[PDB]
DNA sequence: TCTCTCGCTGAGCCTCTCGATG
RNA sequence: AUCGAGAGG
DNA sequence: TCAGCGAGAGA
């Protein structure tokens, strides 16, 4: 309810969010991968 | 298709709750459609409007305003808000966990011949777990020309497919998991060895980290599929990688039970045993003499030993001398890696001594020698526990002779204060404490006498003279070595059962003066059931609290990751020793 | 004491 | 000794030393008595059915001058017996038939006599019947109704101890609980003001209710005052009504109406109706007889009977008692005391459901009589049976206390029928229950077992009845004791309840009495008022009857149980109920003496009704010729017993009976004629006797593992039989029906060979998994019924059901009506013996007997030929039964009787086993380290004694090989039976014939049975005397040799005999694996059952572990390629087939489902591509 | 192919944009035969073909004519998976409130207004919410702030 | 400002079996 | 495919 | 059921 009335935006930065969406977590063997992503923008 | 209708064995179809609420809303809203043209009086118009409101409040979150709608049975219908929250909602049942392929389950048994990086897998399970790899390799060698042909060939099993199965799993790891899964060591990786039967064989040294015992436990198994997954399993999750705890700095592999008892018996010392007084050329002569039958393991002798030490930069330098020792210690010296001193086995080896040996080997020499040392220690312990023939009998539990005095005199003292209650001299709320103190003192006396008799029960004739030595009683050695059994349990077995408590928490005035050797009567046994039931009830109902606290702790900190090397700050915390009352509870070394 | 004590600390419960 | 025919064949030796003054009662009384009190004809209206009929009647129309009356009821005779119902699949019940009379009075004159009356009999549904063993057959299945323990009606005075109102004060309160009505309780507050709650509603002030009884403030002051003080009297009342709103009586009534029903306009003609329909009415309120008794006892009243409704005076006394308790002159009662909780059984539950449905037809009758009819109406037309029968049927089949019957062994079967539950309608809940209700209360002594209880979330809420416990007239558990008069213990037995027992002082059963009966010592240990202490002999009033008075049936079967820890005793008692019957029953060498009672009261054996002599014996039938003294003037005198052969139980085990009597033998009544499962010569036999050694062996018994010799496997000591049932229904469906012909498309010639011409498997055909049992083609497609997987047994039974609208095939002639032919042949054979006997008796008139027998045969044929009502949409059902054998293997669970359990690790070759100096190998090796940490020392004492029983059996056996003379056997066995300290059992062999002595010796050559009752067992010295008599060392330890090298172990080892069990946890049922398969329909994730070929669940905690490792690619595999991602798994399978180990994942479908649901709730959610 | 998830309130125009079918008056799937009735909850026209590449009438059955709606019966030919993708809408005759924004401890459908929860509920319970709708429409946020 | 009613929120993990009603 | 009843770690 | 913490009461 609060999110809908505030118009919030989710950036997918934690472990649980990437687990839920099905991407590599930003830790361990995936960490460098995410560091590449921010280097692409 | 996200709200389907499922057919049944009969003609009727199972129906979903959503399709009922939707139909109710549709009919209640469409009833107003025809009424608009008829121009009904406003009295009927207003009431129907409200009937629409609640109908919508049915499709949305139900039960938020009272009088939840129900269906054919006597249970409320589940709305759209019920499909997103709770333990059965999408988040906690289909997105943070799910069911997977290439998995299996079975009962577990002990395998005493395995190496630390191996496990035993049944072949019937394996032939079905690794099916696509077998199909591919069958296609590779030309034994089939289609998927159906390969499937039929695998189903009607021949001898050619078993060699294929042998080559597929040659260097392919698997993951094993036990259900409660409290820390990260509840999942590990192993190399599979094909066996016969239906149970899974497990290494004795990984049990304590899994919290597993062979009285009906089950386990699950999963198969990695990509090169990255196989390499991660080999490099991160392999059992040879995990030897130190993440919670503290203590080793997680540690022998126990039969290994400890075997090593403890192997390194004990006697007086006037056979073969005493010899001078030997080394450990091999001791082994030869013991296996021939000319000498005992517990004989005191002189042996010539050579040992290596770090010289100045990790170079092994040797030294040779004569040492007074026993046959068993010299025999055991043959598995110690090069670089450790001889004094580390020249004594009776308990549980803590074996753990210290393992830690010293890990510190001085590294990782690869440590696993070999551990496996050799397990083999030696299992081998030498069987040769002793250690057993337990009813005469092992010895009852002190003076017990019948200590209780009786105590029963006198409790009587005397009763006389002091005949004529007013002490408060009626005071004799309780004095009687309790008398009984506590008597129990302490009996326990001390029992232990004093049990610890030195052996008397030995050295040579025309008598002497005392540590005894070889089975229960005493099992308690002393640290394999099984605390002192209080021996107290209960051969001493006195002590003082019980009422269900409220008060102390029952009269103790149990019997032990488990000379059994209990009806009243004492009835008294002793309250504590057992209270313990079992406490265990049964407080697991959920721990689980809830763990889930909350995991939720609050799930996103913290090391992201840099140095932040540049200069603040911090001052560390001081914890001293309260006068005794230093925590020093000023381990905290920093 | 016991588990309720630590659950009360980690929840910042008011005395 | 032993006197009966059955027991004299094998006399068990007893070490007990206390005489038995009271026998063990019948173990199934609680169910039989309860159902008898419900179905019987009561001359008065005291109990169930008559009392129910005398409560909804008489019913008369309002001023209509018409009334209908009840006079009598009758139960009919069942159409089928138990076996016919079980085979058919229907309920075993009797029809209820009631005669009714209807009277219509003269118009305009109520006192005027009825002009005309009509009498008729009506039918009012079907009532299920209990069997002789205390079960019900609902749809061919046996069920158990469990007894409920609940708080008694009455009035109770409770409080709180620092829960709310942290100021540090106690808040006393009182509550009134009726049997059928609304609640009413009085409570205090921190301001010391009286408040009242009705039906657990908002706390309205107390004095208002007084204003609802037409009272004034001066009258209230006169009632509650004579003046205030600090201790003697409190101003609680005055300070309460000085802060109370409203006045008079109408204001109080309308305030009560507003507080009860929210909204609505308060009228006057419909205002006092609520107050009247409250606790002062009879049709909607009943504080019943036990409630009345407890209410009067709580208030210190000298009356026991009374009204089933409350009154102003009672409320005033409740308030005064609560105020007096507040004033420091009262006391609070214990809610867990067994004087406040009572037992409700199946008979009491059946009458309540017969009243719920009886009022439904009562309302309909009144409406019909209102319309009126000029004698055209009849009683039958105004009575319907649907609702009452619906209520009864729902209770018998859907209640929480009607449970699927546990049928592993006889002991579990008899333990299920003595359970007491604190759950169900009107009971507790698992979550709501705390810690105090789960405890062991001091009043449990002698009434419920403090040992036997489940270990999961039901601990403390399920209990077992004690051996000698009983319910009284009001329903409170009671226990027997012996009267003590003038200091001598007598034989008079009195049953005392928990309330009364606290008054006297009771001596423990382990006391020493002289020849006359006087106590020996000058002090006696006794109980009083929940405590225990020493007293003088002149003070004693009662005494216990037995040393097994405290425990239940399962606990009294554990030998040396007083040397064990209570946790392990609990585990052993719970584990004895899981044992599986083996191929050959085997008696225990060490026992307690309760085996015969359990085996006989279970009802699994066959017990002779009358004495006589055996005439014909066979593997399926027994015939007894009755003695002259037990005949009747006009009956033949033949008893026929038919036995059960290879029938499946509820848990898919085997039930089989075999005879244990020979041709020409004499039998007295109450003698065992045949054994059922797990019975050996009339004694309960759960496991097997194994020779065991306590030592470690190369790490193969490292932690609760068990090493077993191959000799055990070769001799089938633990092989079991399992029976399974499969079905094949033919349904009428659109677009073409199913096919029952043998023809099947794409089926090889060999496939049809196993089946018959009609496509049905033959009897005795041996089949494996994935083999066609019935040919089924769906119009076609292959839908043939086959063995799913793994199971590979033999077809032993085929059944066929048909409707009266279709033809019959060849197998419908050779197996369907051939079953009827076999049944008719069996009936003819059964009748022929009696017919021939009567004809032979009368041949040394006949037309009447011939006509009667022909009529009986015709009736039997008509009963057999009757059809059955099948489910709509089907016409024929085919049922097939399969039998398989199971042998032990590594991975199977085994246990003892003291909580010692384990799994089998290895089957060892026999030359590898440890052996003694005579070359005899052992059977089992167990780890000694598992003994001392637990305190179950009783498993060691059993072993030593178990050795002593074998040695005696050795010396007899040798005497039967080197054939000796009878006097030596007589002398040795006499010396064996006389060994002891001072025992209560005496066996005299001088009164035996030589043949009897030889038979007894022949039954003793495998070992001499020993009985050691709980708390009255054998001592160490007696065991050592028996060992010395057997020429064995008195330590229990011998020398052993390693079978691999021939070398001697360094220390002596403990070797003996022990009783072991095999449990129903088989590795064959638990192993499963999957690679690919079927997925759910909405969230396309794999299914989750072995029966459905499902995958394992990878939960949140496993995800946490992988996250703590850092293995990102493994987690991504676990969430996409092996899960609800659809294109990724296909591409991955193709890649693995092609040899390329690489994945390209996508988006899971569950996320799309969640997004669609969020959109459905009227909320916009989007993936921001930019 | 994305980096963020955005959430906001919905509007009638957005809801009608999400839709493929008009207001659903019929109540039932169709119990008599497999073919569902039109315009209801289950409908072949609104949510797509029941079976792959086959129209309901059966006039088109195979690929090369895909993407062409049938003339006689007006059925699009597409894979049946679309039946778990498309949505529809119900056009009401009277406005109704949303329970989530009303039922809460900080009730946010009456947080902007000064009316208490009890009074707002009494007006909404009528003892249809045109009063609430007009009151929220007329309010000017900038002047109030 | 400081007590006192009044209420929705939450409550460990993974397997197996039966029946009744969809 | 939910609802009740039990069972194992 | 049982704690826990707002939210809305008032003297
Ligand atoms: C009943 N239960 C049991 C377990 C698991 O079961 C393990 C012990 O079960 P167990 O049979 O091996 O007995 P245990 O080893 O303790 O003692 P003995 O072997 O008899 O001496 C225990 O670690 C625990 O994880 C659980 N997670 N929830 C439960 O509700
Ligand atoms: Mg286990
Ligand atoms: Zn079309």
């Amino acid at each position: 309810t609060e999110a809908a009335v505030a118009g919030k935006r989710d950036e997918l930065r934690g472990l649980k969010e990437n687990v839920i969406v099905g991407r590599l977590i930003p830790a361990g063997t995936g960490y460098a991968y995410h560091q590449d992503r921010m280097r692409r923008r | 298709d996200l709200r389907p209708l499922v057919p049944l064995d009969g003609g009727r179809f199972a129906t979903s709750d959503l399709n009922d609420l939707y139909r109710r809303v549709i009919n209640r809203n469409n009833r107003l459609k025809r009424l608009l043209d008829l121009a009904a009086p406003d009295i009927i118009v207003r009431n129907e409007k409200r009937m629409l409101q609640e109908a919508v409040d049915a499709l949305l979150d139900n039960g938020r305003r009272g009088r939840a709608i129900t269906g054919s049975n006597k249970r409320p219908l589940k709305s759209l808000a019920d499909m997103i929250k709770g333990k059965q909602g999408r988040f906690r049942q289909n997105l943070l966990g799910k069911r997977v392929d290439y998995s299996g389950r079975s009962v577990i048994t002990v395998g005493p011949y395995l190496r630390l990086h191996q496990c035993g897998l049944p072949k019937k399970m394996a032939l079905e777990l690794f099916k696509p790899f077998i199909y591919g390799k069958l296609e590779l060698r030309g034994l089939a020309t289609t998927i159906k042909a390969a499937k039929k060939m695998v189903e009607r099993e021949e001898a050619v497919v078993w060699d294929i199965l042998d080559e597929v799993i040659r260097e392919h790891p698997v993951l094993l998991n036990r259900a409660p899964t409290l820390h990260r060591l509840g999942i590990q990786a192993f190399e599979p060895v094909l066996i016969e039967g239906k149970a899974i064989q497990l290494h004795p040294l990984v049990c304590a980290a899994y919290n597993a015992d062979f009285d009906g436990d089950q386990m699950a198994v999963h198969v990695p599929l990509t090169l990255e997954a196989q390499l991660e399993a080999r490099a991160l999750m392999m059992s040879t990688n995990n030897i130190l705890s993440p919670a503290n700095g203590e080793p997680i592999i540690v022998p126990s039970q039969d290994v400890v008892l075997g090593l403890y018996y192997m390194t004990r010392d006697c007086v006037n045993a056979k073969g005493e007084g010899m001078v030997l050329t080394g450990p091999k002569e001791a082994e030869r003499l013991y296996r021939s039958g000319l000498a005992s393991l517990h004989a005191r002798v002189k042996v010539r030993i050579t040992e290596y030490e770090k010289d100045a930069n990790g170079e092994l330098v040797a030294k040779t001398s004569l040492k007074d020792t026993t046959v068993g210690r010299a025999i055991l010296w043959m598995i110690v890696p090069k670089g450790l001193p001889y004094s580390i086995v020249n004594q009776a080896l308990g549980k803590k001594a074996i753990s210290k040996m393992l830690n010293t080997c890990y510190r001085i020499l590294g990782l690869k020698p440590t696993v070999i040392f551990a496996d050799q220690i397990m083999y030696t312990g299992f081998a030498y526990a069987a040769r002793s023939g250690a057993s337990v009998g009813i005469d092992d539990m010895v009852i002190p002779e003076k017990k019948h005095e200590i209780i009786s005199e105590a029963e006198a003292e409790v009587a005397e204060i009763q006389e002091q209650f005949q004529s007013g001299l002490v408060t009626a709320g005071e004799r309780y404490n004095k009687v309790i103190d008398i009984w506590a003192a008597a129990n302490d006396r009996v326990s001390k006498a029992m232990m004093d008799n049990l610890q030195t029960e052996t008397v030995i004739n050295r040579d025309g003279q008598e002497e005392k030595q540590v005894s070889f009683n089975s229960i005493y050695m099992m308690a002393d070595s640290g394999a099984r059994g605390s002192a209080a349990q021996i107290r209960q077995l051969a001493g006195m059962r002590g003082l019980m408590a009422k269900p409220d928490g008060s102390i029952i005035e009269t103790p149990i003066t019997a032990n488990f050797r000379e059994g209990l009567n009806v009243l004492q046994y009835f008294i002793s059931t309250h504590g057992a039931r209270k313990g079992l009830a406490d265990t049964a109902l407080k697991t959920a609290n721990s689980g809830y606290l763990t889930r909350r702790l995991v939720d609050v900190a799930q996103d913290l990751v090391v992201t840099e090397d140095d932040c540049g700050t200069h603040e911090g915390i001052m560390m001081t020793p914890v001293i309260e009352g006068g005794d230093v509870k925590e020093p000023l070394r381990d905290r920093v | 004491g016991g588990l309720p004590r630590v659950a009360d600390l980690f929840e910042a419960r008011r005395p | 000794m032993v006197y009966s025919y059955t027991e004299k064949k094998r006399i068990r030796k007893d070490f007990g030393k206390r005489p038995q003054v009271l026998d063990v009662p019948y173990l199934l009384s609680i169910q039989l008595d309860s159902f008898q009190k419900f179905i019987e004809q009561d001359p008065e209206g005291q109990y169930g059915l008559e009392a129910a009929f005398r409560s909804v009647f008489p019913i008369q129309s309002y001023s209509g001058n018409s009334e209908l009356q009840y006079v009598s009821y009758r139960l009919g005779e069942p159409v089928f017996d138990v076996q016919e119902c079980q085979i058919r699949g229907v309920t075993y019940s009797a029809p209820l038939r009631v005669k009714l009379r209807l009277v219509i009075y003269e118009r305009e004159a109520p006192e005027g006599t009825v002009k005309d009356i009509k009498e008729q009999e009506v039918y009012m549904g079907e009532i299920p019947l209990m069997t002789d063993n205390g079960t019900f057959v609902i749809n061919g299945t046996e069920r158990v109704i469990v007894s409920q323990l609940h708080r008694s009606p009455g009035v109770f005075f409770d409080s709180d101890k620092g829960k709310t109102h942290s100021s540090g004060k106690v808040l006393y309160n009182a509550r009134i609980i009726p049997y059928r009505g609304s609640w009413l309780d009085f409570e205090f507050d921190p301001k010391d003001n009286l408040f009242v709650r009705i039906d657990r509603r908002r706390k309205l002030p107390a004095t208002i209710i007084l204003r609802a009884l037409n009272y004034t403030t001066e009258q209230i002051l006169d009632l509650f005052f004579e003046f205030t003080n600090d201790l003697d009297h409190g101003p609680y009342i005055s300070e309460t009504l000085r802060v109370d709103p409203t006045n008079d009586r109408l204001s109080a009534l309308v305030e009560i109406y507003r507080m009860m029903r929210p909204g609505e306009p308060p009228t006057r003609e419909a205002a006092e109706s609520l107050f009247e329909n409250l606790f002062f009415s009879e049709d909607r309120y009943d504080l019943s007889a036990v409630g009345r008794m407890k209410f009067n006892r709580s208030l210190l009243r000298e009356e026991i009977e009374g009204s089933g409704i409350l009154s102003k005076d009672d409320i005033i006394d409740v308030m005064k008692k609560l105020i007096d308790i507040r004033n420091g002159k009262g006391e609070v009662d214990d809610i867990d005391h067994l004087g406040n909780r009572r037992i409700r059984s199946v008979g009491e539950m059946a009458e309540n459901q017969f009243r719920v449905g009886l009022v439904r037809v009562e309302r309909a009758v009144k409406e019909r009589l209102s319309l009126g009819d000029l004698d055209t109406l009849m009683p039958q037309d105004m009575i319907n049976a649907k609702p009452i029968s619906a209520a009864v049927k729902e209770f018998f089949g859907s209640s929480q206390l009607s449970q699927f019957m546990d049928q592993n062994n006889p002991l579990s079967e008899i333990t299920h029928k003595r359970r007491i539950s604190a759950l169900g309608p009107g009971g507790l809940t698992r979550e709501r229950a705390g810690f105090e209700v789960r405890d062991v209360h001091p009043t449990h002594y002698g009434r419920v077992c403090p040992i036997e209880t489940p270990e999961g979330p039901n601990i403390g809420l399920i209990n077992s009845l004690s051996v000698y416990a009983q319910t009284n007239e009001y329903g409170f558990l009671e226990t027997p004791y012996r009267k003590v008069t003038d200091g001598v213990v007598t034989d008079e037995i009195h049953y005392l309840s928990a309330i009364e027992e606290g008054n006297y002082v009771i001596a423990q059963a382990n006391s020493n009495l002289d020849e006359e009966g006087h106590f020996v010592e000058d002090l006696v240990t006794c109980r009083s008022k929940g405590e225990s202490s020493l007293f003088s002999r002149d003070q004693v009033d009662y005494m216990d009857v037995s040393t097994q008075q405290v425990v239940s049936v399962g606990a009294s079967l554990i030998p040396f149980l007083e040397h064990d820890d209570a946790n392990r005793a609990l585990m052993g008692a719970n584990m004895q109920r899981q044992a599986v019957p083996t191929l050959r029953a085997d008696k225990p060498l060490v026992g307690t003496g309760m085996e015969r009672a359990v085996a006989v009261d279970s009802g699994v054996t066959a017990v002779a009704k009358r004495g006589g002599v055996v005439q014909y014996v066979d593997a399926s039938r027994i015939v007894i010729k009755v003695n002259e003294d037990e005949m009747y003037p006009g009956e033949a005198g033949i008893d026929i017993y038919n036995l059960t052969k290879y029938t499946r139980s509820n848990q898919n085990t085997c039930i089989n009976q075999m005879p244990c009597v020979s041709l020409g033998e004499p039998v007295e009544r109450g003698d065992v004629l045949a054994d059922g499962p797990s019975t050996d010569l009339g004694e309960l036999a759960l496991g097997q006797n194994m020779r065991v050694a306590f030592m470690p062996w190369n790490g193969y018994n490292f932690e609760d593992s068990i090493l077993v010799s191959e000799r055990v496997v070769q001799e089938d000591r633990f092989t079991t039989i399992h029976i399974q049932e499969l079905a094949c229904v033919s349904r009428d469906t659109k677009l073409g029906p199913e096919e029952i012909t043998a023809d099947i498309p794409n089926v090889g010639e060999a496939a049809l060979s196993k089946l018959d011409e009609s496509g049905i498997v033959y009897i005795g055909a041996e089949v494996t998994g994935g083999d066609i049992l019935v040919g089924k083609v769906t119009p076609v497609k292959d839908s043939s019924l086959r063995v799913p997987n793994g199971v590979s047994g033999t077809v032993i039974d085929v059944q066929v059901f048909t409707r009266d609208g279709v033809e019959k095939d060849k197998r419908a002639l050779e197996i369907e009506e051939m079953q009827l032919k076999q049944a008719k042949k069996d009936l003819s054979e059964e009748l022929q013996i009696l017919e021939a006997g009567l004809f032979s008796r009368i041949r040394a008139q006949y037309d009447e007997l011939k006509h009667e027998f022909e009529k009986k045969l015709e009736a039997k044929r008509r009963k057999i030929t009757q059809g059955d009502d099948l489910a709509p949409g089907v016409l024929k059902i085919v049922k097939v039964y399969l039998a398989v054998k199971r042998r032990i293997q590594p991975g199977d669970k085994m246990a003892g009787r003291h909580g010692n359990k384990g799994v089998i690790s290895k089957i060892n070759p026999i030359e590898d086993m440890p052996y003694d100096e005579n070359g005899t190998p052992v059977d089992i090796v167990l780890n000694p380290l598992g003994v001392p940490s637990r305190m179950n020392i009783g498993q060691i004492l059993e072993t030593h004694l178990g050795m002593a029983a074998k040695g005696i059996g050795d010396k007899i056996n040798a005497m039967l090989k080197q054939q000796q003379e009878v006097a030596k056997l007589r002398e040795f066995i006499q010396r064996a039976y006389d060994l002891g300290a001072d025992v209560r059992q005496k066996v005299d062999l001088s009164t035996f014939s030589d043949e009897e002595v030889m038979r007894l010796a022949e039954n003793l050559r495998k070992g001499m049975p020993i009985a050691t009752p709980v708390f009255d067992g054998a001592k160490e010295a007696e065991i050592k005397e028996l060992l010395k008599l057997g020429d064995l060392p008195t330590s229990g330890q011998i020398r052993l040799y390693d079978g691999r090298t021939g070398e001697q172990f360094e220390r002596p080892v403990t070797v003996g005999y022990m009783y072991m069990l095999k449990l129903n946890h088989l590795v064959d049922d638990k192993m499963h694996a999957r690679s690919t398969g079927s997925y759910s329909l909405v969230t396309q994730q794999p299914l989750g059952g072995k029966a459905q070929f499902g995958g394992q669940r990878f939960g949140e905690m496993e995800v946490w572990a992988l996250e703590a490792y850092g293995a990102a690619y493994t987690l991504q595999e676990m969430l996409t390629v092996k899960s609800d991602d659809v294109n990724g798994r296909t591409k991955m399978y193709k890649n693995i087939v092609d040899g390329n180990h690489q994945m390209e994942p996508g988006m899971p479908e569950s996320f799309n489902v969640l997004l669609k649901e969020i959109r459905s709730l009227g909320i916009n959610i989007e993936l921001e591509d930019e | 192919e994305f980096d963020a998830i955005k959430i906001a309130l919905a509007s009638p125009d957005m809801i009608r944009s999400w839709s493929f079918g008009e207001v659903k008056k019929p109540e039932t799937i169709n119990y008599r035969t497999f073919k569902p009735e039109r315009d209801g909850l289950f409908c072949a026209r609104i949510f797509g073909p029941v079976k792959d590449y086959e129209c309901l009438c059966g006039k088109y059955k195979r690929l090369k004519h895909r993407g062409v709606i049938c003339e006689k019966c007006g059925v699009e030919v597409t894979q049946t998976k679309v039946r778990r993708e498309r949505m529809g809408h119900i056009e009401l005759a009277s406005p109704t409130a949303h329970i989530w924004f009303l039922k809460s401890l900080p009730s946010r459908i009456g947080l902007l207004l000064d009316m208490p929860l009890r009074d707002i509920e009494r007006v909404l319970y009528f003892e249809g919410a045109e009063a609430i709708q007009a009151l929220l429409k007329s309010m000017d946020l900038e002047q109030e702030c």
